[PDB]
């Protein structure tokens, strides 16, 4: 999916 | 690593003074500055403290060393009674205490020749000019704030009976005040040797026999300036360096808030 | 392939982190937008190029 | 781990000193620069910083769009004697001021670089007739390809060079180009020259200019309007903003004191004295 | 034990260089010299690598620093072209890279006064003489080799349109480039003050926007030194004292080995 | 944890009261407003609370576009005698009266700002002619930097400050701006002066004006119309509409009753009398 | 990195908590709009600023 | 993934 940081 | 007896740095609320040839400093009987104890308090009220604000490094009025110079002196806390918040902190209570660390400034050049003798002497009490009359020196005499006073290699009575002058005369070799100046160094003191050094840092505690006292009324501290070796430069016959002194009170309090002491100083 | 981040937030709402979300488009990274986080060094080898390190308390020459 | 906009130091709080300890005292001759905070030398109390160094990182510094350059074009009657003006410009930050003084405070970088085209047209015969909305085409010419001659010549063709074609009235036109550079870095400043003189050689041969690389570093922009030649004239410019993205710089330097005059250092006469007066002992 | 920051020895190939009156000594950048790595190498072919045949201290023409002297400036490799075996290792490749080690010599005596500004510059571009045309001086009076060159404190501008003589003139307050000197300091450098130093010694890195170049075509690095504080000494009105350049190449190699190059250098 | 959309306390049920306890009675002499409710004073039923303070809020207040000034610039034929207008704007909530009101509720402030710009364009001659879409650039000059002095000059290039170049016909310009005071809140009033007179110096040297902190708070926006002159004279206006968005506010304060006269708080002669007639004893 | 909240419904439609969805697009949180999540507080300090609590049932003056 | 509230 999608990497925060 | 480089640290020397001669390389000072002293700071003190806003003001630093730095020193590339000292000779160590003193400081007088062993004892730093400190405020009153509760043990050997005696007024009441909550004490003012101004810290920062007057514990500080003031500059008085320079002064010049030429080979007539017999000698200078001052009294503390009366040299700095118009100095900042210290002076005013000082004239709007009835008591007040104080330390402070004295700094006398002088240099020259590897090819002059001379030798200051800084004392620090409690209760300074100097001789006046009269032979019909004694203990008469005038409040406005005794105290002359910055500018302070010199000394004089001879003893010349005051005269006039009918208007006295009504001030000191003190003669150097008898340290103003009956006893010879070869024993002042049992006082707190340092030598500006000028081969040796720029300058003398002597560190004061309070002293009195008493916690807390008036300091308008009364001097702990006489500083005393004398050349115990004549000036000398090059082959000039008459030379002149200048002799700077820094004052800064330290741990001082004050008890006794009223309206202002106005002085009859003049 | 989402990207999710920080924001520094200075002034406040009368309304804990708050974010915002990043995706890239293009396959150039010469497209992309900058990202803004960046780093910080310190002055040194301007400041002090000397062979000999410093220390403030000490004679610089000695 | 510093990052650019985490806060600064606090300050600490510190009392009175006498002591063989002297950071007031130093020598500069050493080629440094004394690293005191007020603490030293002052008594200081307790601050717990809040302000950060963010907005001055070099992308902070640098994350604006300048203008380096403007183009003009026309697109004339077709009766009129005079050729269509379309424009050639040689890529570069150095036609305008500001940005290349900003860049010049350091000896070399390396970006990726952003341009947008702000296009505008206006009428200008007394005239009275009128224009139906123009196409322009921005075609970059990189060192090699066909220079164009004519507004309408075969290179506008661009089978192989990069083109934007923008419509007027609709947002401004914008492209990203990678790091170009045949070096590792962009030199702002080059002590040398392009060519060895050669004794053997002829004087005239050996000869090239003083600061200067490739004689066409980058190539060309060359604008047109497709639109073919309307009866009342209209002319146009394309002012062209560049702003350097995913920048790093190398080897910091003075800033410009003077007025720039040409590509190089060089100076002029009569625009030496930049600072002043103001006398020692006044405030 | 003894050791300090004033007293050094530098030892590179068949030469030693002592000093009893330094001020330290700075790396530029805080990057010392090295050979190229592998990771940023460029030309494929075995690089020729002097060593101590020309990593060692070349000494060029000294100069003399009066009350009139505006200052000097010297390229890199340049000043160094006819230098030994290094020069030959210059100009037989078409490519080169080095670090150096500059030690400027300037010795006086208590008495003397002034302070020399050593500024190691990359990329140093100097102004031209000319207000008609630009970046026209001439690779021969860019190129003054060993003999360096140097700053004016007035810019005149070259009025023979007819037969230009295409060289710069380097104004020392705008550094000879149009940026105000007192920035300068921006710059690695050193300060020689004549009460504190005898000299001032800079180790400086290949730099560039490449790993290699062509040293004949391209200057990395310019030496300029300007007067901060005048000549002055006890009361002589035209006092001089020499300044002494050595410079040594550091972790030098070269690529491209052909020919000869034979530069017009006249 | 009581949110600004919460619903309002419930009206609790009560009956008569025969006691020692007054809530009826009190003493304003103290400060303090009264708590009272209805049911401390008459018989009251159960009622269960819907209404909230949603709309209320400080957020909710100031949640609108206002319009705060307008504007002029134009682009006139080359021929012309009379210069190209550009506008200078020094931003502030005052050249308005609606926001400033609003403001000023309250002593001290804080917040993000949104500025929108609605732009508009009409012909001023009798004429005939016509003008192609204009392109506006709307500059910030902060204060310091180099304020223009024509509509073409250098300044324009903006290598360092925020422009925004806005095409006719197109949506209406918006930016968002942080809180940029230089104190921890906005004042919206200054008992004071950015001077001291000394005795020791001179009179005017040590004058100041009254209210006012820095001369030039905030700096100016700058607005021109990029296009070249035009045969045919355009003029055109720009209006600014201001947001206090993510907004806090300190210290409420009476609104201003009486007309504004300038930045001040200063009332104007004639301007005083705000309240009507209206008899004690007529309903 | 979405953010999910719900809307205090007025005059639901003739068809449970309805949300919303936001997304922050912008680094800066100025550029953020407002999120209408507001607090409120007690008039406490402006309609009783007195140094002894009220007792609203007892003699303002005693 | 989408912090909800
Ligand atoms: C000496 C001048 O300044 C510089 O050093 C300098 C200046 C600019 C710079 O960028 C290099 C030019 C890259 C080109 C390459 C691509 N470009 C394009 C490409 C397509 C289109 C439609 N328009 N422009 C235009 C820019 C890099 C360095
Ligand atoms: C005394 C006047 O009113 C105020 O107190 C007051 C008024 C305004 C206010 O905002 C301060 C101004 C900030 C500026 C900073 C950025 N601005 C910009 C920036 C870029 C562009 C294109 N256009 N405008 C314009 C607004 C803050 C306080
Ligand atoms: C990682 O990105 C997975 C989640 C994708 C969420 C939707 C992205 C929005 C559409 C982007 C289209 C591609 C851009 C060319
Ligand atoms: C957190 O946000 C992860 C889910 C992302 C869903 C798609 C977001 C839609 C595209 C936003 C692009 C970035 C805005 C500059």
């Amino acid at each position: 999916g999608s990497s925060s940081t | 690593c480089g640290y020397s007896d001669r390389v000072l740095q002293l700071t003190l609320g806003n003001s630093t003074i730095t020193t590339q040839e000292a000779a160590n400093s003193v400081v007088a009987y062993g004892r730093w500055p400190e405020y009153l104890r509760d043990s050997e308090a005696n007024p009441v009220d909550q004490p003012t403290e101004p810290d920062v604000a007057a514990c500080r490094f003031y500059t008085l009025d320079t002064v010049s060393w030429t080979k007539e110079s017999r000698g200078w002196w001052w009294k503390l806390p009366d040299a700095l009674r118009d100095m900042g918040l210290f002076g005013q902190n000082m004239y709007y209570h009835y008591l007040g205490r104080s330390g402070y660390t004295v700094h006398v400034q002088c240099n020259a050049s590897k090819f002059h020749q001379g030798a200051l003798g800084v004392f620090a002497v409690p209760e300074m009490c100097l001789a006046g000019d009269s032979n019909t009359t004694t203990m008469h020196t005038s409040y406005q005499n005794a105290n002359p704030g910055e500018k302070g006073g010199t000394f004089t290699g001879t003893f010349t009575p005051d005269n006039n009976q009918t208007s006295p002058a009504r001030r000191f005369c003190p003669v150097d070799y008898l340290l103003g005040n009956g006893t010879l100046l070869g024993n002042a160094f049992v006082f707190p003191h340092q030598i500006i040797n000028l081969r040796t050094n720029n300058c003398a840092t002597l560190v004061l505690p309070y002293v009195n026999s008493l916690s807390i006292d008036s300091m308008v009324k009364h001097n702990n501290w006489g500083i005393a300036i004398l050349p115990l070796a004549p000036l000398n430069f090059a082959s000039e016959s008459s030379p002149e360096i200048p002799i700077t002194l820094t004052i800064a009170p330290m741990c001082c309090e004050f008890n006794g808030l009223r309206n202002i002491t106005l002085p009859r100083l003049q | 392939g989402a990207q999710v981040s920080s924001q520094k937030v200075g002034a406040h709402e009368n309304s804990s982190t708050i974010n915002y979300t990043t995706i890239n488009y293009y396959r150039d990274s010469a497209s992309n937008a900058a990202s803004k986080q960046d780093f910080s060094q310190d002055p040194s080898k301007f400041t002090e190029p000397i062979k000999d390190v410093l220390i403030k308390t000490a004679p610089m020459l000695n | 781990a510093a990052t650019s906009r985490d806060a600064l130091p606090n300050t600490e709080a510190s009392g009175p000193t006498h002591s063989k300890e002297i950071p007031a005292l130093t020598a500069v001759e050493t080629g440094a620069t004394n690293p005191l905070v007020p603490s030293d030398t002052v008594q200081t109390r307790h601050v717990v910083q809040h302000r950060s160094r963010s907005e001055s990182s070099i992308e902070s510094f640098f994350a604006r769009g300048a203008c380096v350059t403007i183009m003009t074009v026309d697109n004339p009657a077709s009766t009129t004697n005079k050729d269509k003006l379309f424009a050639v410009w040689k890529i570069t930050y150095k036609d305008t001021v500001q940005l290349r003084r900003k860049l010049e405070f350091f000896t070399y970088s390396r970006f990726d670089m952003e341009l947008t085209f702000v296009v505008t047209a206006n009428f200008t015969e007394t005239n009275n007739g009128h224009a139906l909305n123009q196409v322009y085409q921005i075609m970059y010419v990189p060192p090699g390809a066909p220079v164009p001659e004519k507004w309408d010549d075969y290179t506008w063709q661009t089978s192989s060079n990069p083109s934007i074609f923008y419509t007027y009235g609709t947002a401004p036109a914008r492209i990203s180009v990678p790091y170009v550079g045949i070096s590792n870095a962009y030199s702002h400043f080059y002590d040398g020259f392009s060519k060895v003189p050669l004794k053997d050689q002829s004087a005239a041969l050996g000869d090239s200019l003083y600061g200067a690389a490739s004689l066409n570093d980058f190539g060309i922009l060359a604008v047109r309007v497709v639109n073919d030649h309307n009866p009342t004239k209209v002319t146009s410019k394309i002012r062209v903003y560049l702003k350097p993205k995913h920048i790093r710089v190398w080897c910091p330097r003075p800033p410009r004191a003077v007025a720039y005059y040409g590509p190089g250092v060089d100076y002029k006469d009569g625009t030496l004295t930049p600072l002043s007066t103001k006398d020692l002992t006044t405030y």
